């Protein structure tokens, strides 16, 4: 039975009742692609992996028997698509698994900044006592009025689209900035459309990013571009770490340009308050890359990507795939 | 329980 | 020029450009009612006050001048305004300086509820170490997908209505109680109406309290009520600290029936995490009553507040309140 | 500044 491999993992409790049958399933619990058993390199012919670890042109020449990646979620930033297509690997990811999950968990950074729960809930960890109303108007300070803001969204695929659909309701006007869509999508969900990254920081009070990283926009908030942001504005980036120069940010966050940022995803992770660029920020919320997370989300994922290795097992490749992602290069 | 290839 | 107090405050600075030409204006700053200045008792035609004291029959009673009373916020349940209309007192709120904030905060208090985002950012400020996916899911345990839920509300007022409108795009069934509505709400926004309590707490995955407290709604949710919500129900509560028994609350929630509880307002004020009957309650987030709070509401509450004291001193009372909350016992 | 009538 063909060996399927987890690259990045051990848990294969969703994944092996789908393929026990078809195939013999393993983990690797690799950290980095150093740490991958020969006998998966030589014998594997499809891989499951998370965002965890990275593959180069250089790590999939390494693999002799590979067909088949499967990304266990909707970024692939991680996989050379195209060195994997020439070596006659097919990749997929799974689009659409926890599209719900981050719009809300998205939604729920903005909230965060505009109201302050959250570092209003660790000041009573801290023991503030907010007696009166000039301490609850002291400890709140900067609390702000949501009508009338403006939301900017870089990126308007799946997930900037739930968000949209959201912010709405709250009186944001919604407006974003996406180079690659076809001209129709901002007549269809009624918000603004602007065409350049420029314009888009220049009139947002609070931007959020909902984009790929790709070959083309790694640093793309940056030391320059963040000088075009509004004054006090808000940050928020629940998409890739390689999409925000955290030196900027950093900076930007202590003279206090940006009012505050709320970050769930890092140029390395995992994320420490102690170690880094962004060492000791203020206004600084970060959770630990897990805006797709819910049970059900990650069940249906796990379910999908199990099913994806059984059609590439059983089928034809790439014909088979669901949501395979290089077939331009395939 | 699924194959141990970890190092 | 009559003497105008703010009972439980300090700061004057906005109410003071609209008054300082026809009032004297004074702060007692008190905590209790036995902190007032005989002069305000004697003297003062007109008062302002917070949440932060009560005024009771024999309170009132101690006032020889008093003519007007304006809570700048909009719940007076810490007035007896039976007891000040039949003095000769007039009682007026704010009601509607801070429905968005309201709102957006509960909003903000139900999301963080379903996606963690402030218990993982605690997480991270206690230094877990969240590197791999296994990790990841490990310390978002709980989270939950919120397309299908039902949200229940108790109280569909100005409060309530913004909730349900908010909680729509998130994929929420929204269904209220409240037994002093007329017919018709319900079809015009779209919604469920219950009939009863218990119908309500039934239905409902995440409940959320948007009630006036009044003499009959005391500990409405209490030791037999919560026995009826769903096994595993969300409670938010940023209505009223008396709606809700924290003994109660503190049992459920230790025992797993209750799977989480965001609080806004509490019995006793101010809140401590280090006393009272929440002392060590799993899954509880607090805030210290700031759902009302920003930059615009507040300056907007003080302003109308400072108005409404210009009507009552320059007009007739009560014809010239925009407010007045108690006209029948006037 | 308003009138401190504080105890
Ligand atoms: N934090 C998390 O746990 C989490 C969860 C899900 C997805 N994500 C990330 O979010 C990214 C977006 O996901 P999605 O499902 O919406 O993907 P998608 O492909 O549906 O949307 C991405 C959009 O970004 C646009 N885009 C690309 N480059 C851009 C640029 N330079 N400027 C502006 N727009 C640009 C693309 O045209 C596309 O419309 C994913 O690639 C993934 O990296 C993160
Ligand atoms: N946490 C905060 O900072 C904050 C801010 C604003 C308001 N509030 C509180 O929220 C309460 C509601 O405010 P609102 O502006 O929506 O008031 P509102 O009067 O517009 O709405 C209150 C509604 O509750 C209903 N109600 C009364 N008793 C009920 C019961 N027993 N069961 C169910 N419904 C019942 C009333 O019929 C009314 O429809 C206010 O009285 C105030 O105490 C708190």
């Amino acid at each position: 039975r063909p060996l399927v491999a987890l690259l990045d993992g051990r848990d294969c409790t969703v994944e092996m009742p789908i393929l026990k049958d078809l195939a013999t399933v393993a983990f690797c619990d690799a950290q980095s692609t150093q740490e991958i058993h020969e006998k998966v390199l030589n014998e594997a012919v499809g891989a499951m992996m998370y965002h965890t670890i990275t593959l180069t042109r250089e790590d999939l020449e390494k693999f002799k028997a590979l067909r088949v990646i499967v990304r266990i979620g909707s970024g692939y930033d991680n996989v050379d698509i195209k060195a994997a297509g020439e070596l006659g690997i097919a990749v997929c990811n799974i689009p659409s698994a926890a599209v719900e999950e981050t719009a809300d968990s998205t939604i729920c950074h903005i909230l965060n900044l505009y109201r302050r729960n959250t570092w209003l809930y660790q000041a009573l960890r801290e023991g503030t006592r907010v007696q009166s109303v000039e301490q609850i108007r002291e400890v709140a300070s900067g609390a702000a009025r949501i009508r009338g803001e403006t939301l900017g969204l870089i990126g308007f695929g799946r997930t900037g689209q739930a968000v949209a659909v959201r912010a709405k309701a709250f009186g944001f006007s919604v407006i974003f900035y996406d180079p690659y869509l076809q001209d129709g999508i901002e007549r269809s969900l009624g918000v603004q459309r602007v065409y350049t990254l420029q314009d888009l920081l220049y009139q947002s009070d609070c931007v959020s990013l909902h984009c790929n990283l790709n070959e083309h926009n790694h640093h793309l908030i940056n030391d320059f571009t963040i000088k075009q942001m509004r004054q006090g504005a808000f940050l928020v980036n629940a998409a890739r770490g390689g999409l925000v120069d955290e030196k900027a940010l950093a900076q930007a966050l202590k003279e206090g340009r940006i009012r505050g940022a709320a970050l769930d995803v890092h140029e390395s992770e995992p994320f420490s308050f102690a170690q880094g660029p962004l060492k000791d920020a203020p206004n600084l919320i970060c959770t630990p890359h897990t805006a797709w997370y819910s049970e059900q989300a990650s069940l249906e994922m796990r379910e999908a990507a199990a099913t994806e290795i059984r059609r590439a097992i059983t089928g034809r490749i790439p014909e088979s795939l669901r949501n395979c992602v290089n077939k331009e290069f395939f | 329980e699924a194959l141990d290839l970890s190092m």
